[PDB]
């Protein structure tokens, strides 16, 4: 009933995230 | 649960399973014709006759599925003998197989007839239409050798053969099922597949294990080049179930489809005159070419163990089919629909069918397979042995065949020097697993050593040496008296009133009973057969302790008494009569090394034919042989006996007369070419088994096997050295047997040592 | 999932099986027939219920009844066929209505005209109402000519009925 | 549900054909296109630099 | 004859049991709609 | 055999009687239905007025 | 042997093409009973609101 072992499942691309420039949040808030 | 996809309900007649939606069905087990035996000339004719017989019963009601299921056969069981020599032979010959294919192909065609006090008469009309369709298809498939799957009672539990194939389609392992009052959809599945929701691969769920399977969809439109195009899959290292469906289209529907396709190809922005004219040619080829179109999807479902292994199988299959101009499209999300579309009468779940001409369906699935015989289920236990074949497919040899009770008579035509005796010895040694009585007859001491190794009492003969035969010591039964009378008449003929005298004398005439005593009761003529006469050493012996109860095997050598027309007929009547008296219940066999000399006997031939008619239902297996066919066909009655034979094995005889093989033995011209293609000492032979044939290349040379993780080299050179028989071999064997004793395995090492010394 | 079938009767098993299949198909088609028959009957009672429900609605109540009261005698009258006749009765009563009609129809004041306008329409047959409404239309409309710059004062001197639904107003 | 969803997800896809603009060979060296734009391919052994 | 490739393909693609289940389900749905409509009408009258 | 014959007897008796009662009760329902639900579909009437002179006590109907 | 008919019904209930047939017509029968009951009650309702 579980995903079948050693097959191609969903993509590994959904793990991607958009990086944030680590100054935008603080100064945007202020 | 799972019955939501399986349409099967119950039986309507012995050979027609019904369907939930009232779509009556039938299953045929097609052996298929060999595509190697016949050249490229006859393949087209096969396709044309299949087209003829299909369009003969063409209707919009019909349909056809076709499956090529490949198995790693396990139902072929190991057997334990009761003699060490045969066990040695079996063990080494089985070890000769580590790393081979060991796969069989089975071809199944199913015909489903879905209709599109009236109700009862329509039920009867439907079943009658389907049975007439079955009769026509059976008339068609005579050469292919198909059998109609039908119910078979097993001890009060009625079963149903068609359910087994439909089970193997879904279950993936042959699980027998009974016919019972449910609808078979509820329980026909036992090991239910579990497709991954993304659908790249699958699973199976068995009591004993499991597996993975991915699919391929073979969508091809172009007319095939070869009449069998993708037959490269028939030989591969992976299992599969290749499926085709032919849901016919009514003729107006085909016309309309072709018209719409031509219109939609015309009404485009690019003109391609390589397509429009071809389609327009086909549109009125359909009316005049007389082939009816239909729907067609093709799917290949390779099985495996590891999922990466399944992908490697798919890549190999894709390459091996791009080699034949077809492009496989992998299945990614349609796998569930594809697999549930394999069941016959699952029209609904076909992924994307597209119309295909009838010629192209019969040319994608033309029922070609390398001939492989029956691994088991024979009337005599499993197959005797598993011969190799050119192109690597295991022929499971057996004398059973099918309808040339079960015909078993076998003939082995070929030169004695070129492996005839080795083959006969090997077959008998490995068929010792049946524990049948073998009554061996020999020419030039061919089988003496082999029989004496197998625990027989082979009786070497010899001119001028007391034979030990004394027919007058037989019990005075009505049958024996008749025989003795006939026997003495025959002796007297060598030199009505005579008959009366012989009768009275025999009636009047245990330890004292001899031919010489008979003289005291024609006299002058019988003197030569008595002690002191030219033939006094043969039948006038003091005693005759010679009944078949002591041993199972016996062999009689008449190579001394072969070409001497005085008394072959007497000696053969005596041997045949005494052996025939023993023929009751016991699984039985004869072996004749050469029979055409006893065949020209006037009195003996009629008795042989009548006893054949009586014995065919009594587990009778003649094993005939001949050094060269021209020797056999010289006699007319030999043709009559040859017509009643089951399996023919053909050794390599370059000096083969054209007429003999061509029309005498009902062989093909192409098979005659294959016989000559073998060298002088090729060690291959073409086995025409029934109506299909293959080159069973047997090789008992050096082979490599793995023992305890190390590659060891072994051979059967030793076995063939002890298997064949030569006069020097015979004299060494006789000397040893005379000095050491009787037991079979006590002397064999001594024999090995002496023969090794001879070879040096 | 029971054991195999009784093999002593092959013919009986699939004979009754074909019988059952035919009977099942027949009963299922007959059930479909009764299903649409019941659907039609349900529709018919549904629309009978709807038609009677609408027709019995509280629309069109008892027609208003005037219990005419005589001012001299106190006698009380009742609803009558005067609805399908001249409901207004008596010189005194008719002259009142004729007066109020003319005064309100002919008069004009930006400040009170909405009532006189609606009253005139209330006391006019649709043909008459339209003639009246038109006096307030176009560039020469009373609403533009008089507007809130000028006003009309109307007074009736005398009304005398002369027949069967007809009177003269001076 | 768990049985029919295969076909439901199947038929609701945009095949790659919407994005590949090619069709029958019209000449042995030239490929057509649904918009009738014929093209040819030139394998080149670029000269050394 | 049918003379329509769509008609024959869709005839093959169709099963009797499911079609008749759907037919009777739709008939009962329409009957229920009419019955509820009748109840609505009777409420309106009362 | 016996079980199938009993099931067929229940078929005939109970199902045929169920639909026979369906038909007869539906027909009776139709008769009463048309009848009454047409009856009260026509609106009904109340009393109008009674005269009672306050000065003379005279009653006019 | 009171209600020997119920024992006969149990044999029909056992899963089979015959069980499906029997269950089908009894489902139809109880649908008939339901519709007859609803129509009888609703017709008597119509009569009572009328009267």
């Amino acid at each position: 009933q579980e995903r079948i072992e050693g097959e191609y499942g969903a993509s590994e691309l959904a793990s991607e995230r958009r990086p944030h420039t680590p100054g935008a949040r603080t100064l945007l808030m202020v | 649960p799972v019955g939501q996809f399986i349409p099967y309900s119950h039986h309507v007649t012995d050979t027609i399973i019904s369907t939930k939606n009232a779509e009556y069905l039938s299953v045929w087990k097609i052996d298929g014709r060999s595509h190697q035996s016949a050249s490229e000339a006859d393949v087209f004719q096969w396709i044309r006759e299949l087209n003829n017989t299909l369009r003969g019963i063409s209707s919009a009601n019909l349909s056809l599925w076709t499956h090529i299921v490949r198995r790693r056969v396990y139902e072929y069981p190991d057997a334990e003998f009761d003699n060490v020599f045969c066990r040695q032979l079996d063990e080494k010959y089985r070890e000769s197989f580590t790393g081979y294919n060991l796969m069989v192909n089975d071809l199944y065609l199913t015909v489903v007839y879905r209709p599109v006090d009236q109700k009862k008469h329509r039920q009867e009309s439907c079943i009658k239409a389907l049975e007439d369709i079955n009769r026509t298809l059976g008339q068609s498939f005579k050469r292919y050798g198909a059998e109609l799957l039908s119910v078979y009672e097993k001890g009060g539990h009625a079963f149903s053969a068609p359910l087994e194939f439909l089970a193997r389609l879904v279950n993936g392992e042959h699980i027998p099922m009974p016919i019972c009052r449910d609808r078979f959809s509820d329980y026909m599945a036992v090991n239910r597949p579990m497709f991954s929701k993304w659908g790249e691969v699958g699973e199976l769920r068995s009591l004993t294990g499991l597996r993975r399977f991915g699919m391929l969809e073979i969508r091809e439109y172009d007319d095939a080049t070869e009449p069998g195009q993708l037959n490269v899959l028939l030989e591969s290292d992976y299992e599969f179930v290749l499926t085709h469906s032919f849901s016919v289209l009514s003729r107006p529907a085909a016309k309309e489809y072709l018209q719409r396709h031509q219109k939609n190809l015309i009404d485009a922005r690019d003109v391609a005159t390589d397509q429009i004219e071809e389609i327009d040619e086909a549109l009125n080829q359909l009316i005049s070419g007389h082939f009816v179109m239909g729907e067609h999807h093709c799917t290949l479902t390779v099985y495996g163990e590891t999922v990466q292994q399944v992908r490697d199988n798919l890549a190999h299959a894709s390459a091996a089919m791009l080699d034949v101009a077809v492009l496989p499209k992998p299945v990614d999300l349609a796998l569930e629909a594809g697999y549930w579309a394999q069941l016959p009468a699952n029209w609904q779940w076909r992924p994307r069918p597209a119309p295909i001409t009838s010629l192209n369906f019969l040319s994608f699935s033309p029922f070609h397979n390398f001939m492989s015989g029956k691994p088991t289920g024979n009337p005599w236990g499993p197959a005797v042995t598993i011969l190799k074949t050119v192109s690597g497919t295991p022929l499971y040899f057996n004398f059973h065949a099918s309808k040339e009770r079960l015909l078993g008579n076998t003939m082995l035509i070929g030169q004695s020097s070129s492996g005839k005796t080795v083959l006969l010895g090997f077959l008998l040694a490995q068929a010792q697993k049946f524990k049948p009585t073998i009554v061996a007859f020999d020419k030039d001491r061919g089988m003496e050593i082999s029989i004496r190794a197998m625990g027989g009492r082979y009786l070497p003969l010899k001119t001028g040496e007391p034979s030990g035969f004394n027919p007058f010591q037989l019990p005075p039964t009505h049958a024996n008296l008749i025989f003795l009378k006939q026997f003495v008449k025959k002796l007297a003929a060598a030199g009505h009133r005579d008959e009366e005298e012989i009768d009275q004398a025999i009636t009047a005439m245990k330890s004292l009973r001899r031919l010489s005593l008979l003289l005291q009761f024609v006299h002058a003529r019988l003197v030569k057969w008595c002690e002191g006469g030219d033939y006094g050493w043969l039948f006038d012996n003091p005693t005759d302790a010679l009944d078949l109860s002591t041993h199972q095997i016996y062999g009689f050598d008449i190579t001394e008494f072969l070409d001497n027309p005085e008394a072959r007929t007497p000696v053969m009547m005596y041997l045949l009569y005494r052996t025939e008296s023993m023929i009751d219940g016991r699984r039985f066999m004869y072996v004749f090394d050469e029979f055409w000399k006893p065949l020209q006997d006037e009195y003996f031939e009629d008795l042989a034919k009548n006893k054949q008619k009586t014995i065919r239902k009594q587990n009778g297996i003649f094993v005939f042989a001949t050094q060269e066919p021209s020797d056999a066909l010289e006699s007319n009655i030999a043709k009559t006996l040859i017509q009643q034979c089951a399996t023919y094995i053909f050794l390599a005889n370059p000096k083969a007369d054209y007429e003999d093989y061509t029309q005498g033995f009902k062989l093909t011209d192409s098979e005659f070419e294959l016989v000559r293609g073998l060298g002088e000492f090729s060690r291959r032979f073409l086995i025409k088994q029934g109506d299909q044939s293959a080159l069973a290349e047997m090789n008992l040379g050096k082979f490599r096997t793995i023992v305890d993780g190390e590659t060891v080299e072994r051979d059967f050179d030793d076995e063939l050295l002890v298997l064949s028989g030569t006069p020097d071999n015979a004299e060494i064997a006789e000397s040893i047997i005379a000095e050491v004793g009787d037991d079979p395995a006590v002397w064999l090492p001594i024999f090995l040592d002496r023969v090794k010394a001879e070879r040096s | 999932q029971p054991k195999p079938v009784k093999a002593e009767q092959l013919k009986s098993y699939y004979e009754e099986s074909r019988g059952l299949e035919r009977d099942l198909i027949g009963e299922f088609v007959k059930s479909r027939k009764t299903a649409w028959r019941v659907a039609t009957a349900s529709g018919l009672f549904g629309l009978l219920g709807m038609v009677c429900g609408i027709v019995g609605f509280s629309q069109p109540a008892p027609a208003p009844l005037v219990l005419r009261v005589d001012n001299a005698t106190g006698a009380v009258d009742v609803v009558t066929t005067l609805r399908e006749h001249e409901s207004s009765y008596g010189e005194v009563v008719d002259t009142y209505w004729l007066n109020q009609y003319v005064l309100n129809r002919e008069a004009y004041d930006y400040n009170t005209i909405q009532m006189n306008y609606d009253t005139t329409a209330l006391l006019s047959a649709p043909a008459v109402q339209q003639d009246y409404y038109k006096l307030f239309d176009g560039s020469n409309a009373r609403d533009r000519v008089l507007g809130n710059k000028a006003r009309i004062t109307v007074r009736v001197r005398s009304i005398q009925p002369n027949g069967r639904g007809q009177a003269t107003v001076r | 549900m768990g049985a029919i969803e295969s076909r439901k997800l199947l038929a609701s896809e945009t095949p790659v054909g919407q994005f590949i603009p090619y069709s029958h060979h019209v000449t042995d060296t030239i490929i057509s296109t649904k918009n009738a734009e014929y093209l040819s391919v030139w394998k080149i052994d670029g000269r050394s630099h």
